[PDB]
C-alpha cells in the first residue's frame, strides 16, 4: 500500500493542473487520478 | 539527475511523440516500473495505449499498468 | 433479510443509477463475491462497466468476474 502513496506523493495529478490546455484526454486523466485518490491509505 | 518524476514533466510539455516512449521503455529496462502508471498518465494526450499496455505487461516485467487501460476503456 | 438475490431485483427493476452501485460495493466489503457476477449481469442496463473493473479487481478484492467483461466486449 506504501507504493501507491509513494507514487501520489511524487506525481499528484491534482486538479491545479488544469492551467494547461483544456485538453479532453487531460479531462480523462484528471478523472482517473480523483478517482485513484480513495486508494490512498 | 532529474529522474524523480521531472524529465517526465519535460516530456509532457514538449507535446511530441516518440520522446515519452522511450522514457517509458527505460522504466522497464531498468527496475523503475514504479513511476510508469504515473508518467503514463502525465502523458496520457500523447501515448498509444495498445502498444503502451503491451510493451508494460507482456514484452517487459509483469506490471499492471491498469488504472490506464480503465480511463483508456 | 433478502441478501438471496431478492433486493437485486428491487435495484434492477428501479431503472435508476447510483442504486446498484451500492449493492455492488456492499457485496465487496463484506465476502459475498459468490452473488457479484450475478447481480453484474442482471442489472448491467444500470451499470458502467469501466468502473465497475477497477472497484472488482484493484480496490477491496482481486476478483475476475470475467463473464462480465466479455458481454461487455
Amino acid at each position: 500500500g506504501t507504493e501507491w502513496e509513494k507514487v501520489a506523493q511524487l506525481c499528484d495529478f491534482n486538479p491545479k493542473s488544469s492551467k494547461q490546455c483544456k485538453d479532453v484526454s487531460r479531462l480523462r486523466s484528471v478523472l482517473m487520478s480523483l478517482k485513484q485518490t480513495p486508494l490512498s491509505r | 539527475d532529474s529522474l524523480y518524476k521531472d524529465a517526465m514533466q519535460y516530456a509532457s510539455e514538449s507535446k511530441d511523440t516518440e520522446l515519452a516512449e522511450e522514457l517509458l521503455q527505460w522504466f522497464l529496462q531498468e527496475e523503475k516500473r514504479e513511476c510508469f502508471g504515473a508518467c503514463l498518465f502525465t502523458c496520457y494526450d500523447l501515448l498509444r495505449p495498445d502498444v503502451v499496455l503491451e510493451t508494460a505487461w507482456r514484452h517487459n516485467i509483469m506490471d499492471f499498468a491498469m488504472p490506464y487501460f480503465i480511463q483508456v476503456m
